[PDB]
């Protein structure tokens, strides 16, 4: 039995690593591993009932020093409503608008959200919306693997409030959120490392009732396409 | 240093 199957059985969880940036400075960082995904919320006030994990951004500062700004970062906190959604529907993320501030997507790199290729697209209001399709990236993992394509990007950042910082420095803009599904990184990293030979390494695919994971790198790679030839393309 | 706030209200 493959067990990167695990992944894409339903009632499965996976973890959401979700850092906030105000201002390039990191504010918030918390994980979450909730069926109905998660919500990004900033406290105002609000709908209790609404599905999915409320993940608040903290309030920032009222300090002589950075309030010029820090004023329209709560500004934006106060218009979130029932915040960003994301949740997980097989092997799709989605994400939906349920408040006021228009916000941006992009799956880019960990460290840098802004390579160059502009947003993917503003995350809708009215419909859910496509964020990421783990077809593409476990296609692009194994081409990975096969020391050939580049790393797969996983990380998911949204830009709320403000318009895609587009040949500007990310640090600019007001409130920035990194969410990333740590089982991807989990992926990635033991490619990384484990292309060495044939030997043994261990990955902790970080979702809801899971054991290590010891296995060899033709093993990854054999379980790897096995779990393509079992996903939907387009 | 100014900013558009893209908050779409009522």
């Amino acid at each position: 039995e493959n067990p990167l199957k695990r992944l894409l059985v339903p009632g499965e969880e996976w973890e959401f690593e979700v850092t906030a940036f105000y201002r390039g400075r990191q504010v918030f960082q918390q994980t979450i591993s909730c069926p109905e995904g998660l919500r990004l919320v900033g406290s105002e006030v609000g709908d209790r009932t609404l599905p999915g994990w409320p993940v608040t951004l903290p309030d920032p500062g009222m300090s002589l020093t950075d309030r010029g700004v820090m004023s329209y970062v709560r500004h934006v906190l106060s218009c979130l409503g029932g915040g960003l959604a994301l949740w997980r529907a097989g092997q799709w993320l989605w994400a939906q608008r349920l408040g006021h501030c228009h916000t941006y997507w992009a799956v880019s790199e960990e460290l840098l959200p802004n390579s160059g290729h502009g947003p993917d697209g503003e995350v809708p209001k009215d419909k859910e919306g496509g964020v990421f399709d783990l077809g593409p990236f476990i296609v692009d993992l194994i081409t990975f693997t096969e020391g050939s394509g580049r790393s797969p990007r996983y990380a998911l950042w949204f830009c709320v409030g403000e318009s895609w910082p587009q040949d500007q420095p990310w640090t600019k803009r007001l409130v920035m959120v990194k969410v990333v599904p740590t089982c991807l990184r989990a992926l990635v990293e033991m490619a990384r490392v484990g292309g060495a030979s044939s030997l043994e390494n261990t990955v902790d695919l970080h979702i809801s009732n899971s054991h290590p994971l010891s296995l060899t790198s033709d093993q990854y790679k054999a379980y790897l396409q096995d779990l393509v030839e079992g996903m939907d393309f387009q | 240093e100014e900013f558009e706030l893209l908050i779409s209200n009522s």
